């Protein structure tokens, strides 16, 4: 019991706000690369460069069994779904006006968290894989994405927590 | 005698957080990553519905502790019992025995090949690690010594310098030994033995 | 051959290799987060197939 | 006033003796500070149980060992190995 | 516990051997690796042709 209660809304607001920075954003990754060498930094959709003539230059990036891996790649929809997730989610736990101390939608509101979760270690292993095929190192867009997921596995466990102290507790 | 010079080796100074070096750092963030994300599911599955606590001890903290154990192979105090909480369990191990074991494959990579290297030795060994450059005094006695002599072992020696590229003669022992010195190994040059002896 | 510009019958060396990757390991960690979303499959069935 | 368990010395003992070998933990150190004495050293046994595993290669697949005496000067310094010359000629003049 | 700890780390290791030495060796080829070493013996038809080239 307690304020508890109520801070599910912040963790929830807290793990979904930070993700659409990730899904377009070039910060994901510095190298060497071209606009057409010069320093560089990506995209899922797009390129920019910079420390050189084409500093402020940017252009779209592209790639057209591996076949199916590269299609993968470049729908990267482990984002989506994870967004979709999270934001569901959120509109779970906002559930107090039907149900109403049975709030089953309470009870069903970890199944979101936990996939949105689940869902990110297949995104990044995927993005960290493919972008493989040495001086680089990963940019924040990364940070931000881990971050968003340890607030994701913080606030599911927590809701679970809550849905325990307002009804399981009740039904022994 | 005719006698040869190269760059003295350094020697070993490891980091002290070499031990990490035979695996990738990729592999640990991933690792850390697998290792919360087993444990929130674990739990979940774990705490649905009897219907009464006792029916199952795996709660949070447990269901965080029996990850560590099953991770570092030191087994656990407690283990799930319902088919959706051993299923878990029952894929968790595998992780760890391919990985532990591909930790100490690429551990003895390191510890093999360097203990199979060897140094220079006897001159005749420029006949094979050629990609290490050497040379001489140019227009000096043993330039021309080398051209004249017909012994296979110098016969290699005198067919590459007389071919190599860029310039493998120097105008004096100085530039030689300031040459020697600039390259820092990956080159090799030629004097008199009384010369090398004092240089050294 | 004596003009030749290239290496020969060998070349051996034994760079010191860059360890192994995360794409090469990348198979176990596919099956594990199939394993784990296999299992709520189960959990949301084991304890609510009564349900209604 | 954590007041619960069975521990005592002998048995720390006992749990630290195995937890150096690999045989299963026979009893619960269940709190969060026991679970973090053990969440490193188990890690350390592992470590270095498998460094051992791999060195045990080398001896066995690369065998070299130059040893008995690098310069052949610095054995007058010792005094295991006997050394001498030839007898009635100029080599016993030169010493 | 000790004893089981050593020798299954031990037979491991030896494993390794076998599996490493039967593939760092290869066969002869080319004349030079029949000339380079002698473990192998050989000679020609005797005052023929082929002896008196070489």
């Amino acid at each position: 019991r307690g304020v508890q209660m109520l801070l599910t809304t912040v963790g929830a607001f807290a793990a979904f706000s930070l993700m659409t920075i990730a899904v377009g954003t070039d910060y994901w990754l510095y190298s060497r690369g071209v606009c057409k060498e010069v320093m560089t930094h990506s995209g899922l959709w797009r390129t920019c460069c910079l420390e050189g003539n084409f500093k402020g230059l940017c252009k779209q990036i592209d790639h057209f069994a591996e076949y199916f891996l590269r299609a993968v790649r470049a729908s990267s929809i482990f984002p989506i779904l994870s967004v979709i997730l999270l934001f569901m989610g959120g509109l779970c736990i906002a559930a107090s006006e039907f149900y109403k101390t049975r709030h089953n939608i309470i009870l069903s509101a970890g199944i979101f968290f936990v996939s949105a979760g689940l869902s990110n270690i297949i995104g990044i292993i995927v993005y960290i894989s493919a972008n493989a095929g040495n001086s680089y190192s990963y940019g924040w867009s990364f940070y931000f994405g881990a971050l968003s997921f340890i607030i994701a596995e913080m606030v599911g466990v927590l809701a679970v927590h809550m849905f325990i102290d307002r009804h399981k507790q009740l039904t022994g | 005698g005719i006698s040869i010079m190269i760059k003295k080796p350094q020697k070993s100074k490891p980091g002290v957080f070499s031990f990490l070096d035979p695996l990738a750092y990729e592999i640990w963030m991933c690792i850390v990553f697998a290792y919360i994300g087993v444990s929130v599911v674990l739990f979940l599955v774990s705490r649905f519905s009897p219907y009464s606590e006792s029916t199952n001890e795996f709660g949070i903290f447990n269901s965080l502790w029996f990850s560590l154990g099953a991770f570092m192979q030191q087994g656990c105090d407690i283990s799930p019992r319902s088919l959706s909480g051993r299923i878990v369990g029952g894929v968790w191990w595998f992780f760890t025995l391919i990985i532990i074991s591909s930790y100490t494959a690429n551990l003895a990579a390191f510890l093999t090949v360097e203990r199979m290297v060897s140094p220079i030795e006897s001159a005749e060994d420029l006949s094979k690690q050629t990609e290490i450059a050497y040379g001489t005094l140019d227009s000096g006695s043993t330039k021309e010594f080398f051209r004249r002599s017909k012994i296979a072992v110098f016969d290699k020696m005198w067919t590459y310098m007389r071919s190599a590229e860029p310039s493998v003669f120097v105008r004096t022992t100085a530039e030689g030994v300031a040459r020697v010195r600039k390259s820092k190994g990956k080159y090799a040059y030629l004097l008199e033995s009384t010369m090398n002896e004092y240089i050294e | 051959y004596d003009k030749g510009e290239c290496g020969a019958k060998d070349s051996g060396s034994k760079e010191k290799t860059s360890a192994l990757s995360l794409s090469n390991v990348a198979g176990v960690f596919y099956i594990l987060v199939g394993g784990l979303g296999l299992a709520m499959l189960v959990a949301l069935i084991e304890f609510c197939y009564k349900s209604r």
